[PDB]
């Protein structure tokens, strides 16, 4: 069963022109994938774009067009608009099923880069006396929305035992999320040094701390 | 299966009830013993045969009905170039 | 002009039989391919299948065992079920014509739908605080449905508020809150967590204190 892949994310300004392309596992992407495109922008909204490789849906404005790309089908926008800024997801038809791609992230920069904002805050004394603990690393203002989140305890990456959110839009149109880090009230008091790490565009942002 | 080219000078030559080929895409199919089981009826095949039927086709057919029904032998392989302007079936 | 339209239940527990509901109006249902398609809490679509303006239908070969579509002309609506449901089954769905073989017109808005044994769970809330702006947070923990209605200052304090996304940890819900004042507003001034969950029917309000040690 084809796997089909497609870019983490891409950043592009307006006015600009923006491919975006979609590879198969397997061999090179021809018509008969019938390569198909879909955007999601926030609150479950979808809207399809492409089909049969080349075909405008209706109702779609005419700076999208796909072709074939060397191996891969392609997503072409031509003067990409602030409101452009939405994941696409590819989908192509191998060995008679149809498949998603894991899409991806268009950022069509509606106001300046910024960096983010880290606030780590530790486990409450209240929660501790449940045996329990859970760092919290709120992360805000970001843009463009995609951020890696770390942790580090006593110095080493933590495998296990945390979780982060999706990168949310704030009203101000960057982004924010929050990354938690869950312990045990033993593990907690086992060790001593403490960090969420927050890579965005770049540059890496940390906020670390020690019991005291 | 990796499979001969075939010209549409040969194509043009199969256009019967009973000696049935299609161009879908740029591929060639022998619709011949499959046209009693069209869910779609016979009379659109043949009035169509001999013809490329990618305009009328792929807008009614999902991608995957066709390795369905037709035997992959039927699949007779791909078009050489293409078909002459008079024998392309357009949107209605 | 052409809307569809999901239902079904929000919530199902693991081990049943999930039912769902494509409303279409606008058009008739005999005329496309029509489908399901899921999106998983991390960004990931799943085609499920379709059924055809004549019945036909096709499965994603991961759920043949499972997923079965059917549909009704007459009320003019296809339907999906879903038995032997599994957490990993929540998401939410959607409907989608496909003009056949190329794009996709008319999407539906989605429901979502959770699969989940927990019983219903009132939050612990607690303080989180640091030790020129200070920035306070409120960790609401281990609760079960969403939502909560997360306040600071009882609405009164509503600028530089980020309530953020819940996320699923041990089966129970927990998200953050965090609000933004000026350095000289506290300790100096109280601030409040608000922290309503209709389900539980449970209300508390966390002030929010100086450090520990340790
Ligand atoms: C290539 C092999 C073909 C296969 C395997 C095939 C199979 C089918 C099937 C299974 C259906 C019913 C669709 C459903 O119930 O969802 C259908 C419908 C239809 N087909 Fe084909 N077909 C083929 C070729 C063609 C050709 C060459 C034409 C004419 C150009 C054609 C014209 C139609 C039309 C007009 C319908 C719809 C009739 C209606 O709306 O009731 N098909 N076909």
């Amino acid at each position: 069963q084809a796997v089909v892949t497609q870019e983490s994310a891409l950043t592009t300004s307006p006015g600009e022109t923006v491919t975006l392309t979609c590879r198969s596992s397997t061999g090179a992407v021809t018509t008969s994938n019938y390569a198909n495109w879909v955007q999601e922008k926030p609150d479950h909204l979808f809207t399809g774009l492409i089909g049969g490789t080349n075909k405008r849906a209706p109702g779609v404005p005419a700076r999208f067009s796909g072709s074939l790309i060397g191996d891969k089908a392609a997503l072409t926008i031509t003067g990409a608009q602030t409101e452009d800024e939405a994941i696409y997801f590819c989908a192509l038809w191998d060995s008679n099923h149809l498949v998603f791609g894991g899409g991806t992230k268009l950022t069509v920069l509606g106001q300046p880069k910024s960096s983010p904002s880290v606030t780590l805050f530790p486990p409450s004394s209240e929660e501790l006396e449940t045996n329990k603990a859970t760092l919290v690393c709120t992360i805000t203002d970001f843009y463009p929305g995609v951020v890696t989140v770390d942790w580090k305890v006593d110095g080493t990456p933590v495998t296990q035992g945390m979780e982060t959110t999706q990168p949310s839009k704030q009203s101000n149109n960057k982004y924010m999320a929050s990354s938690y880090l869950t312990l045990t009230a033993r593990a907690w008091e086992r060790h001593s040094s403490y960090s969420c790490q927050v890579t965005h565009e770049g540059h890496t942002v940390e906020k670390s701390l020690s019991p005291a | 299966m990796n499979k001969q080219k075939i010209s549409p000078a040969e194509v043009a030559k199969h256009n019967k009830p009973d000696d049935c080929w299609v161009v879908i895409n740029g591929y060639v199919y022998d619709l011949t013993r499959f046209l009693p089981n069209h869910p779609g009826g016979q009379d659109v095949i043949k009035f169509n045969a001999g013809k490329d039927v990618t305009a009328i086709f792929e807008p009614l057919h999902a991608p995957n009905v066709i390795d369905k029904y037709i035997a992959p032998e039927k699949k007779l392989g791909p078009l050489q170039g293409s078909m002459p302007p008079e024998l392309v079936c357009p949107p209605y | 002009e052409v809307q569809l339209q999901e239902s079904g239940p929000s919530l199902v527990k693991p081990s049943q039989t999930l039912s769902l509901t494509c409303s279409v109006t606008g058009d008739s249902i005999t005329s496309g391919y029509w489908n399901w398609i899921r999106k998983f809490p991390g960004n990931k679509l799943e085609y499920m299948g379709y059924i055809s303006y004549g019945g036909s239908t096709y499965y994603n070969p991961s759920l043949e065992s499972r997923i079965s579509i059917t549909r009704d002309t007459s009320k003019n609506q296809y339907y999906l079920q879903l038995n032997s449901v599994t957490t990993e089954d929540t998401a939410t769905y959607f409907c989608a014509r496909l003009f056949g073989s190329y794009y996709f017109d008319y999407w539906g808005q989605g429901t979502t739908l959770t699969v989940s044994s927990a019983k219903t769970t009132p939050p612990s809330v607690y303080p989180l605080a640091p030790g020129s702006m200070v920035t306070l947070g409120c960790l609401v923990k281990g609760y079960f449905p969403e939502p909560v209605t997360v306040t600071w200052n009882s609405g009164s304090l509503s600028s530089g508020v980020h309530t953020f996304p819940a996320v699923l940890q041990s089966d129970l819900y927990t998200l953050s809150s965090s609000v933004t004042v000026p350095s000289s507003t506290w300790p100096s001034e109280t601030v409040t967590c608000n922290v309503a969950h209709p389900a539980s029917s449970t209300k508390v309000d966390k002030k929010i204190v100086p450090r520990d040690c340790g």
